[PDB]
């Protein structure tokens, strides 16, 4: 990309490891608070022992004040997934990271790990402009900021990651720190006597363990300590360029390149150790050495552009697996309520089915009841009119409506009431076994 | 036999996997199976 | 003999009972026309 | 002793609500009508409108039809009895009452709302433990008392005893006031008897329809209802029979009018006609009985074919929850299948993203090495470091990264057509006789 | 070397992967497996 020597495995725990060296050890912060690992706070009150309680704690194991990289490694994954969380449940951060592109994210993502989502939710004006893009904006009024005073060379690294979009300020980074210890992270002056190790990290002298074999303390690759060497890079990084010379014959500087055992040599180990194979004088050999080197570079360069596209495949192949396993859940219960659907359509058909025989029955039996009811009331007024007439002594007033109430005795006495007529009965059958094995064998799953 | 065993729920990523034709029988069939409860009683 | 007579008119009496505002003229046009004083009522509550 | 009634709710509120079909003011000043409907509390009359036209649907002049007075009072009666189940005091009590007593506490609540008639906390109670002449006793010292006491009365002793007594003592009682306007029907009210034993006072009446009956009399026929003396002669009462003509006379039209026709003394008309009537109300009240349980069994059968048609609408319904739920069932195992599937490709895709990610921090650190080293001046160090770093970038050169795999993708299948078409012919309703 | 060389490219592109494993125990993991993925994900597993 933009490679001047500018190159960045551009993701959070990448961006993280630049921004906080590893510390195997509890120590102090710049606010005074306990730490450890990967940038993991122990205890904020200033106590000798909480920090150490707290580190037994987080492990799980009696840790005095030492944890394993490992270990630090553990409490690293939780912490970032514990930032990211922190985003996601909050009202004010979320939106926010939801509109952002995978760089700026994690430039978020940072700022949530060093400051926790309550002081990161506290830059409003700041994640307003960023929700609207603005970025050159929101790198000036970041730049405003305490956090921005308290630690200005991280938040420099953030700020331009959320406003360039890429991660140049991290690849300068990591370029800087080639000429610094992969441990503590000191300046490699000749004083720490710098080593390079054949897996090209190099370190203090004192930074170093244990013919004999040494870890890498970065990347943990192992060589035989025979094979490290002085960075002579920074060895020469407190004066300007030295002659070298020779491990044997110590008064003699090495000022040939022997190319048949790619190394340099003295006059006299060029004469008599490696007599009778090839050689230049040194500044003869090194033009021809920088062209095979570089060509090198070129050719792994171009393997490196392969590999970021096939990673790029891989991200979005991971993208579809996941759609199509959404895609077949919908199917799965699209297909069910379907199926709802259908059987309610015949539950509805059913019950109208009953309730055609209902309503025929029911029409008939309430006609019946309501006639039966409106004679029987009729049976009464007659004979609670008749019983009264005759409680009465008033026999002149009896005799003289005798005619009138004789008439609806007899014909009360004619009424016609059909009687009572039975009714069918229905039952709903089904097989209950037959349905229940047609659902849970239902479909599949190609 | 209570509503969980004839409820379905989409979630947030499904629900927008869903057309207006999938949203509106999803609200058929859920506010029918409701009302068969109502008058079931359990 | 004139028992259909006296059926008639105990037909019409429980009718008239039942529909106390419809003329003696139709309710025994739906006594003639039906067979059973039920199916004469379900006639007369049709209107 | 001849007691009659027809014990529903519907025939107690109409023995205690005389129906009216204009808007009315009731003894609280609120306007009414209908069957004991209140339209409202308010004091404006045209309030009082807005809100029958609202519960009729038409514009009502204040005025509205039987019919609709009807649709009024079902709705009520309806409204009393969800009051009574929804109210946490009232159903309890209402649940532990027998049908007849039920009525009774509609009654009140149809009258006076359910937070009234819940007020009545330890008379309720009483009620709930059957202490029957307590309640009596004490919702006979109620407001509600004092404001209605023959109404309170006839509901107390449907609650005291278990009967409609009190219900069929007013409909006999009821026999001696007007069928309309239920004034008593004293000799001032020209009080008329019609052919249907039906009475009115003359002013709420060739021929004429039945106020109450909705049948027809010729007014020829109509008498005076002369339980509450002679027609033709002022001073005279009248004593024979004229049997010839089938009519009471006095001595001056028999003489006269009627002369040597043909007549019994009244006390001889008296005794007949009271062992003849006698007997008719036997045979008649003995039909009534007869037709009394033939109604309890027309209402059995409503019953059983309602129950019928509740069995079949349950069983259907709890059929398709049962498949329901074996669905689902099945469902969470489908998803579960999938899930499977996709978790295993994503292990292998993370697989080799970690892989391609872990080559390309070697390639970029390499990279960034060498060129480091070639952009340095120190011609010395870069000849000393040459074997170290070619080394590292012909091995970082020959690193092998398998390309990610197709992997193909899986799909939910199942059979539509065979699934409606087992729906459409789901389940069976077995019909018999 | 026709194939040899392809070893060595695995041997080198695992040890890289799994900085503490020994080159046999990595070349038995190339060995017993037929592609280089595979040999990953059984050293993942040990
Ligand atoms: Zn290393
Ligand atoms: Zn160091
Ligand atoms: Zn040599
Ligand atoms: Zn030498
Ligand atoms: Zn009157
Ligand atoms: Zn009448
Ligand atoms: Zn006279
Ligand atoms: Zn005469």
């Amino acid at each position: 990309s933009s490679s001047e020597n500018l190159y960045f495995q551009g993701n959070i725990f990448e961006m993280l490891r630049i921004d906080e060296r590893l510390r195997l050890k509890i120590y102090k912060d710049t606010e005074g608070y306990y730490t450890i690992g990967i940038g993991h706070l122990l205890t904020k009150s200033p106590s000798l022992n909480a920090a150490k309680s707290e580190l037994d704690k987080a492990i799980g194991r009696n840790c005095n004040g030492v944890i394993t990289k490992d270990e630090a490694e553990k409490l690293f994954n939780q912490d970032v997934d514990a930032a990211v969380r922190g985003i996601l449940r909050n009202a004010k951060l979320k939106p926010v990271y939801d509109s952002l592109d995978a760089v700026r994210r994690c430039a978020l993502i940072n700022m949530v790990f060093q400051m926790g989502e309550t002081g990161v939710a506290g830059f409003t004006n700041s994640l307003r402009m960023l929700q609207q893009k603005r970025w050159d904006e929101a790198a000036v009024n970041l730049a405003k900021s305490i956090w921005y005073n308290q630690t200005p060379n991280r938040a420099k690294r953030v700020i331009t990651t959320f406003r360039t979009g890429t991660w140049d300020a991290y690849a300068a980074e990591a370029l800087e720190l080639l000429e610094h210890c992969g441990v503590c992270r000191e300046r490699l002056r000749p004083e720490r006597e710098p080593r390079l190790l054949p897996c090209l990290h190099s370190a203090c002298s004192a930074c170093l363990g244990p013919g004999t074999v040494v870890d890498c303390p970065v990347c943990k690759q192992q060589c035989f300590s025979k094979d490290i060497v002085e960075n002579y890079f920074m060895r020469d990084s407190g004066s300007g360029e030295r002659t070298v010379y020779c491990n044997v014959h110590k008064h003699e500087p090495l000022v040939l390149f022997c190319e048949s055992c790619d190394t340099l040599t003295c006059r006299d180990c060029q004469l008599n150790a490696h007599k009778d194979h090839q050689y230049q004088f040194l500044e003869d050999a090194v033009r021809n050495q920088r062209k095979l080197l570089a060509s090198l570079v070129k050719r792994l360069g171009d393997k490196h552009a392969t590999l970021q596209k096939s990673t790029k495949e891989v991200r979005s192949s991971i993208r579809q697996v996941s759609d199509v396993q959404k895609r077949v859940q919908v199917d799965v219960k699209m297909a069910i309520l379907q199926i709802m659907k259908e059987l309610n359509k015949r539950g509805r058909v059913l019950v109208n089915d009953a309730q055609k025989v209902t309503e025929g029955q029911q029409e008939r039996l309430e006609r019946q009841h309501w006639t039966m009811t409106k004679i029987q009331k009729h049976q009464e007024h007659i004979l609670r009119f008749a019983s009264w007439a005759l409680e009465s002594d008033n026999n002149t007033a009896l005799l003289l409506s005798k005619k009138l109430i004789y008439f609806q005795l007899h014909r009360a006495l004619k009424m016609i009431v059909d009687p009572v007529e039975p009714h069918g009965e229905m039952k709903f059958q089904w097989d209950l076994n037959a349905w229940t094995k047609s659902a849970e064998a239902f479909g599949k799953i190609v | 036999l209570q509503f969980r065993d004839v409820a379905i729920e989409f979630s947030l990523e499904e629900w927008h996997c869903l057309d207006t034709a999938q949203r509106n029988l999803y609200r058929n069939v859920m506010l029918e199976n409701y009302s068969n409860l109502v008058f079931l009683g359990i | 003999l004139s028992e259909l007579e006296d059926l008639k008119d105990a037909k019409l009496q429980t009718l008239k009972e039942l529909f106390p505002q419809r003329s003696d003229n139709d309710l025994l046009k739906l006594i003639e026309s039906t067979s059973t004083m039920d199916g004469a009522i379900a006639a007369a509550l049709l209107m």
